[PDB]
């Protein structure tokens, strides 16, 4: 049924239906335009009138311009045969293959295929990176945020576990969908090369969305890729890693038209939605039902302004298993990859360690070089403030400590280490401490495994 | 169109509706389509009804019911085991209507009977349900059933010739049920865990926030103190759930044990689950629901703990319906209406002496989720103003591995002199002299890391490096606990006491000695100080002979001088 | 070599289901050249009553007039705006707008059952 | 060694991909006709489901 | 005591941080109020 613009204020157009109002969330196309242009309807004002917003921009619209109802809202065209192939936001080809031959066609915000099941995350998810697999273990179900700041490499580890990433010996299939939002022309060039020259293309689904694309594109854009996670994992039983960056450029734009949708900002300028917007993303995870797949999450949450208690980046650690938050303090003193071993956290993490999973002791090793960590970095501001040859001798331990864990145990040569690489790595280190200062690993480990 | 009416206009979530004429303020109504609306604005051509889900689902000329129920709930056996969620329904009725209970008559024909009477016993679940006249009900009893089997529908009694009771009621729950009176706090609310009972008590009935940025342990807090607190039911709001927490939730706790008896925690619990997906309307009506269910538990003469994930999310839902039903926006654009309301929440929290005598209480712990760090509004800012307790996460305590991360100086118990008595007679006569010198040894402690921040530690006297050495031992053989050990996961009233009189009396000893010119490098290395940093983990007593060996050793040091 | 033969593969079966659009379309496009043609044109004007809208009238090519004054004469009417194969319907003075056109509608099908074309093609 | 190495490779990724352009080609081949013969089948099916 | 002027500058700079920008979420939320209205 078609109806007539009968206003237009930014991206938020008001429609007038003679015959039949479309219902809210359908997808209307506005005739007579160069490029498909979609309104989704938001609201029924009354008067056969609805209320919409533009999925690009409006420049060009006149009043009386026509407009159809496609009768449904926006889609993914669902098929195992999404592995291999590099999208846009909206999941139209631009790898110059053919449009996606669907087997389903699902809606994309999160009600169809109901497929969580109400069971926690568990079982290991092998990074191929060091400082995740054996300190922080991401495991199958959980999101693990990488938290970083503007500057530094999270693209790089992002990619890095794109391409790594695997579920060792599970009887299911494994595959990636990776999500970029808001990123330059040489960003997606990049990140097209990469996947296709390393061969990680072919276990991938890839949805890439430019920052000169349609602000509702970037929006669509995290919630087309768990739609193609959820349908693998739950239809195809495939453990599933969903690696989304940025939340912070997907925030960027979603905050853009709060504004033009007439709402009162919240702090910082943002959308009051903020919270409960960002809520339809997190909670989409877990486990699914028949417990053959799982969907796992890591998203990039960058600083704005390097600032972790942004309402973005603070928001974000809730929906989280696993954090690797980086820093550009850290970054400058050329520690890569630059994470703060004092503000790294796994959730979960006690659900994928211990005997018959990792090692008896890894709990133990983990308490320790946290605590000796923390210390050594304490004591790096207490020679600043007395001097080095001030410091006690058992200190001098816990600062001399704290250089070690970054030089050997953080720092990777990239390098595959296993659980029980790390392990080992985090036992020698720990002999530069006192034995009678290991306060929180046991006797019986002492022994045995000192 | 007096119990019915039909959709005007949809689009900018609410809807507007023609027609049911006897709708109360505030009740759920039902859409066609089978979503649940909140009836927010009564005017003279419509109702505007906030919708508890997606309004594309609803469409012009579609129909709409009353429920009759402020939002209402149900109060009656089928409660327990229960997950529901905002609204309260199946995670739709509430109650089984199919299910039969076992009805035993506590009431004879003539009995003058008057709201919150108990006329019946159903062993619903052990628990022991107890049915009551509903409040606002009085005369005399004229019918009753005798002992058998019947669903809730049924009619057990009639009162004054004709009101007729069942074993369930409903109750709007927006409105705090009537009590006689609140109780003053007397009796604390045993939690196990040594920092709190000691220095930040909550009292049975008491209303205590736990607040501070998101991952520092708020929940934990919560989860810990239904695991092992001293309440027999937990009510359990876990609302601020997303990207999984709520399948996090949906098959854990089904496993998650009872410490007390070694069987299901849920076989004590009732879930009330707010997921994003829910209506601002649901999630704002669930600690309503949920509160009116805690206080039906205390009626019966039970402590029921009720934990709140959080008001936070609940105030943004609360500010989305306010805006779309275009009130005015205040401070950080929430509605002006807030303060008077989560107050009120609150103010329902309480020990009392239930409608024929016996005493219950609903205990509060609420979490706070300030948008980020700001701590400002909603939550915290309103909440820290009520609730009588706050026990603050500390992230920096966190990340130095100081279990429970709690701020020992930023917390407050405005409970310690309230819940004193109860300690003093139960557990130990020094309690209250105790976490207050420890609370004088961390405070001068934290003087002294400010000074020495800016001069160095060089120019510390031994008297202030004793302080400094017996502060640092408090913080992690005290304030540290580890919830990951099957022994420190909880730690007996008992326990905590001992525990405190061996650092205290460490301390006394440790400035007794410095006074006699005994060198603190001496003290330091003393070999009961290792087994004071492991008594956490010591499951016996043996922790009070520690006493006896930190004494002895110190003579070994008063020997050698 | 292996994505060399995937792609080689993609555009051969390409270039089958748009040659079978092609015909699709070759059909309707010379469909009111022939008999049963009328009977067709009616049925679409039909439901464009028959649905949601209250009646009024219809408009199409001014061949279709020939084949499209039966319920013109039942108070609604007919009236080139190049409707090609299709007909508009107008429910009141507030347009309302309902549109039964056949390439309209066989767009929304070569997306509805592309499966099935390929299923009858290949499988 | 490298010198006998890299020149290995080369002589077998043009091998290889030599025969997938014989492989390729001759499946392209092999969909299109067994498409092109079961055809008015799918233009059957496809038109009966536009003209009701 | 360039230990006072150094990480104590930190300090300076977070409680500057906090509000010249947070004082600004807020000249405009109430604008906002009947600025919206
Ligand atoms: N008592 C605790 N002991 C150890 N780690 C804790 C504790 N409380 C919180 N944490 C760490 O913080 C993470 C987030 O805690 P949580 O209570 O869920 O946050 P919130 O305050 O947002 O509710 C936990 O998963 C854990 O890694």
């Amino acid at each position: 049924e078609y109806t007539g613009i009968t206003y237009i204020s930014g991206p938020l157009l008001f429609v007038e239906n003679a015959k039949d109002l479309a219902y809210g969330a359908i997808v209307d196309i506005k005739d007579g335009t160069g490029r498909v242009r979609g309104g989704q309807v938001i609201e029924v004002s009354e008067e056969y009138a609805v209320i919409q917003v533009f999925e690009e921009t409006t420049g060009l619209d006149l009043a009386t311009t026509s407009v159809s109802l496609v009768e449904d809202v926006a889609r993914l065209g669902v098929s195992k045969e999404m592995l291999g192939r590099r999208f846009n936001g909206i999941g139209k080809p631009i790898d110059g293959l053919p449009p996606i031959t669907p087997e389903k066609r699902l809606p994309i915000t999160g009600l169809p295929l109901n497929p969580v099941a109400r069971r926690k995350p568990e079982q290991f998810i092998q990074t191929g990176i060091s400082t995740i697999d054996v300190m922080n273990t991401l495991v199958r179900g959980q999101k693990l945020p990488i938290f970083s700041g503007s500057g530094l490499p999270a693209n790089e580890i992002a990619a890095q576990i794109a391409r790594q990433a695997t579920v060792r010996p599970k009887e299911e299939p494994f595959a990636v969908v990776f999500a970029a939002m808001g990123i330059t022309q040489r960003e997606l060039s990049y990140f097209i090369q990469e996947f296709e020259r390393t061969g990680a293309l072919s276990r991938s689904v890839l949805f890439l969305n430019k920052a000169d694309d349609p602000t509702i594109e970037r929006i669509l854009t995290p919630r087309m890729a768990l739609t193609v996670a959820e349908y693998l994992a739950f239809e195809h039983d495939y453990h599933v890693l969903v690696i989304l960056t940025d939340m912070t450029n997907y925030c960027e734009a979603l905050r853009e038209i709060g504004a033009a949708r007439e709402e009162i900002p919240g702090r910082r300028g943002y959308p009051g939605y903020m919270y409960t917007d960002l809520a339809t993303i997190y909670e989409r995870a877990g486990v699914v039902e028949g417990k053959k797949g799982s969907v796992t999450q890591i998203p990039i949450l960058s600083m704005p302004d390097d600032d972790r208690t942004h309402p973005i980046p603070d928001l974000t650690g809730y929906i989280t298993e696993g954090q690797i938050q980086l820093s550009r303090e850290l970054h400058r003193k050329g520690i890569y990859p630059p994470i703060d071993p004092l503000p790294s956290l796994s959730r979960l993490m006690n659900n994928g360690v211990g005997k018959g999973k990792t090692r008896e002791d890894h709990k133990q090793v983990s308490d320790q070089l946290y605590s000796a960590y923390a210390n050594g970095v304490d004591i790096r501001k207490l020679v600043a403030i007395i001097g080095e040859d001030a410091l006690t001798e058992n200190d001098r331990r816990y600062l001399q400590f704290a250089d070690a864990f970054e030089r050997f145990f953080i720092n990777q040569g990239q390098q595959n280490r296993s659980i029980e690489e790390s392990l080992q790595i985090a036992w020698a280190l720990l002999s530069m401490l006192p034995q009678g200062e290991l306060k929180r690993i046991s006797k019986d480990h002492i022994g045995k495994y000192y | 169109m007096i119990q019915g009416v039909i959709q005007k206009i949809a689009g900018p979530a609410v809807i507007a509706k023609g027609m049911l004429g006897a709708r109360m303020y505030d009740i759920c109504k039902v859409g066609e389509e089978g979503l649940v609306g909140e009836i927010i604005r009564l005017d003279g051509d419509t109702a505007f009804v906030q919708v508890y889900e997606d309004t594309s689902g609803l469409k012009v000329g579609e129909p709409v019911v009353s429920t009759g129920l402020p939002l209402a709930v149900e109060l009656g056996p089928g409660m327990l085991n229960g997950i529901y969620d905002g609204i309260q329904r199946p995670l739709v009725h509430a109650l089984d209507r199919e299910k039969k209970w076992a009805w035993t008559p506590m009431v004879k024909p003539g009995d003058e009977v008057r709201g919150g009477m108990v006329l019946g016993t159903v062993p619903e679940f052990g628990f022991t349900h107890k049915i009551l006249v509903p409040p606002d009900v009085r005369g005399r009893v004229k019918e009753v059933k005798p002992a058998g089997e019947y669903t809730v529908e049924e009619p057990v009694v009639v009162l004054e010739d004709g009101t007729e009771l069942k074993m369930y009621h409903t109750w709007p729950v927006r409105r705090a049920r009537p009590v006689q009176r609140k109780l003053d706090p007397n009796t604390p609310f045993l939690t196990g865990m040594r920092i709190l009972d000691v220095l930040f008590p909550v009292a049975m009935g008491g209303t205590a926030a736990i607040p501070g940025p998101f991952g520092s342990g708020k929940t934990v807090t919560q989860q810990s103190l239904a695991k092992w607190s001293n309440a027999d039911v937990v009510v359990y709001v876990g609302c601020g759930e997303r990207g999984n927490e709520m399948t996090d939730v949906l098959v854990e706790f089904p496993e998650l044990t009872d410490p007390k008896t070694g069987g299901p925690l849920m076989h004590r619990t009732v879930l009330i689950a707010n997921t994003s997906n829910m209506p601002v309307a649901a999630r704002e009506a669930s600690i309503y629901v949920g509160v009116t269910i805690a206080e039906y538990f205390r009626d019966q003469g039970f402590s029921v703990a009720l934990m709140a994930d959080s008001t936070s999310r609940w105030a943004e839902a609360l500010r989305e319906i306010s805006s779309r039903l275009e009130e005015m926006p205040a401070e950080e654009g929430y509605p002006p209406y807030l303060a008077a309301r989560l107050a009120a929440f609150y103010e329902r929290a309480g020990k009392v002496i239930t409608l024929g005598g016996e005493e219950g209480a609903v205990t509060i712990v609420g979490a706070v989720s300030p948008p980020g760090g700001d701590m400002s509004e909603p939550v915290t800012q309103s909440t820290l103003r009520i609730v009588g307790a706050f026990w603050r996460l500390d992230a920096s305590l966190a990340f130095r591995r100081h279990f429970p991360a709690i701020n020992w100086n930023g917390s407050y118990s405005l409970f310690t002199s309230a819940l004193d008595p109860w300690y003093r007679e139960n557990v130990a006569e020094d309690y209250p002299e105790l976490r207050d010198a420890i609370s004088e040894l961390l405070q001068r402690e934290a003087g002294l890391q400010e000074i020495v921040q800016l001069v160095g530690p060089d120019a510390l006297q031994d008297a202030e490096r004793l302080v400094i050495e017996v502060g640092r031992i408090i913080r992690e053989d005290f304030l540290q606990q580890n919830a990951y050990h099957e022994v420190d996961a909880y730690c007996s009233m008992k326990k905590a006491y001992g525990i405190m009189k061996m650092i205290l009396a460490f301390y006394k000893e440790a400035e007794a000695a410095i006074k006699r010119g005994v060198s603190i490098d001496e003290i330091l290395q003393l070999p009961v100080l290792e087994r004071i940093g492991r008594a956490r983990y010591v499951s016996e007593e043996e922790f009070p002979a520690y006493f006896e060996e930190a004494m002895k050793e110190i003579q070994g040091a008063f020997k050698a001088l | 070599g292996e994505l060399l033969v995937a792609t080689a593969r993609t555009q051969a079966r390409g270039e089958v289901l748009e040659e079978v659009r092609r015909r699709v379309r070759e059909a309707l496009e010379a469909l009111p050249q022939k008999p049963e043609w009328p009977e067709v044109v009616r049925k679409l004007a039909l439901e464009a009553l028959e649905a949601l809208p209250g009646a009024k009238a219809l408009v199409a090519n001014p061949e279709d007039l020939p084949h499209l004054e039966a319920m013109a004469r039942e108070r609604g009417v007919e009236l080139e705006p190049a409707l090609r194969l299709g007909v508009r319907a107008v429910g009141a003075e507030g347009k309302t707008q309902v549109e039964n056109s056949l390439l309209a509608r066989m767009d929304r099908a070569w997306d509805a059952m592309s499966s099935k074309v390929a299923q009858a093609l290949w499988g | 060694l490298e010198a006998q190495y890299r020149e290995r490779e080369r002589a077998e990724t043009e091998a290889l991909l030599a025969r997938y352009r014989e492989r390729a080609e001759a499946e392209a081949k092999a969909v299109r006709e067994k498409a092109m013969a079961r055809l008015d089948e799918a233009v059957a099916l496809v038109l009966k489901e536009v003209l009701p | 005591i360039p230990g006072i002027r150094a990480q104590i500058r930190f300090i300076q700079q977070v409680l500057e941080q906090r509000e010249r920008e947070d004082t600004f979420r807020l000249k405009r939320i109430k604008g906002k109020i009947e600025a919206r209205e």
